[PDB]
């Protein structure tokens, strides 16, 4: 069910994703049951900035693309259970460039938002509290919160 | 209305010996394609082959779910300004022509922006 455009547009994604994306992220398609690819559902990882306390981690999450893609955006989300204010329980990540009702737009590149869910990581968003105990620490108890950044760090070492 | 769209005849013998990476290179050079393709079943919607994914390269076309009424999808994936229109191409195997049979329909496919 999904549209040629569709099918077109995430195609043109994987291939300027091979010729031009950022030191060392990574993004490939799932493989199915049958060993081929799935598309619509893509794995990348998210690598914390140096000089930050998400530095030595490399943070996995999961695109999925709607069938109307590119008209709407991507799913991205974290594991479940991932911690960090702007980030739902669920593991779906709060990105103003990710809502259809704000800054998406269709010439969107995946680059464009692995960059955008980077930049997140050290710099949360006050408008967008998605995980209540998260936004607690950081705003109130920044040493609890800088030492389970710290763990998380860790557990997704590289 | 772009996609180009065309009938393979197949031999019921022909689709289990049919090699995917044979496959490409006869769909490559029938409508001048160029170095950089990719594969997809344009039903179920799967990748089966690209110029990365070559996981599939050795099996044959029964090997990767392709069978009688399956359809595929080729794609010019270079990222040059001239590029080849995407083929559509529908897999119909009857019993029966001689075996050994791929026989690729004559499609007029033009270069587009």
């Amino acid at each position: 069910s999904m549209s040629s455009l569709c099918l077109q547009r995430l195609q043109e994604e994987r291939k300027k994703w091979r010729k031009d994306h950022p030191f060392g992220f990574y993004a490939k398609p799932v493989k199915k049951a049958d060993g081929s690819m799935d598309l619509q559902k893509w794995e990348a990882g998210i690598p914390g900035k140096e000089g930050t306390n998400w530095a030595g981690g490399v943070y996995p999450i999961t695109v999925e693309y709607p069938n109307e893609y590119p008209s709407k955006p991507p799913k991205v989300k974290f594991p479940a259970g991932f911690y960090h204010p702007n980030v739902y329980p669920s593991g779906t990540i709060c990105l103003s460039i990710l809502n259809e009702d704000q800054d998406w737009r269709p010439a969107i590149t995946l680059k464009q938002i692995v960059l955008g869910v980077q930049d997140l990581l050290d710099s949360p968003n006050p408008n967008s509290p998605a995980q209540e105990p998260a936004w607690r620490s950081f705003s109130r108890n920044k040493a609890e919160y800088d030492k389970k950044v710290l763990l998380q760090a860790k557990q997704y070492s590289k | 209305s772009k996609v180009c769209r065309g009938v393979i005849k197949l031999s019921s013998d022909c689709l289990n010996k049919m090699k995917l990476s044979d496959f490409v290179v006869l769909i490559r050079e029938k409508y001048s394609y160029p170095q950089d393709i990719s594969l997809l079943d344009a039903s179920n919607q799967r990748l089966l082959f690209d110029y990365d994914f070559e996981d599939l390269n050795d099996r044959t076309l029964s090997e990767i779910n392709l069978g009688n009424g399956s359809i595929i999808l080729f794609s010019d994936e270079e990222g040059d300004t001239m590029i080849r229109k995407a083929i559509e191409l529908f897999l119909d195997v009857d019993d029966e022509l001689p075996c050994n049979t791929c026989s690729l329909p004559d499609v007029e496919v033009p270069l587009i922006k």
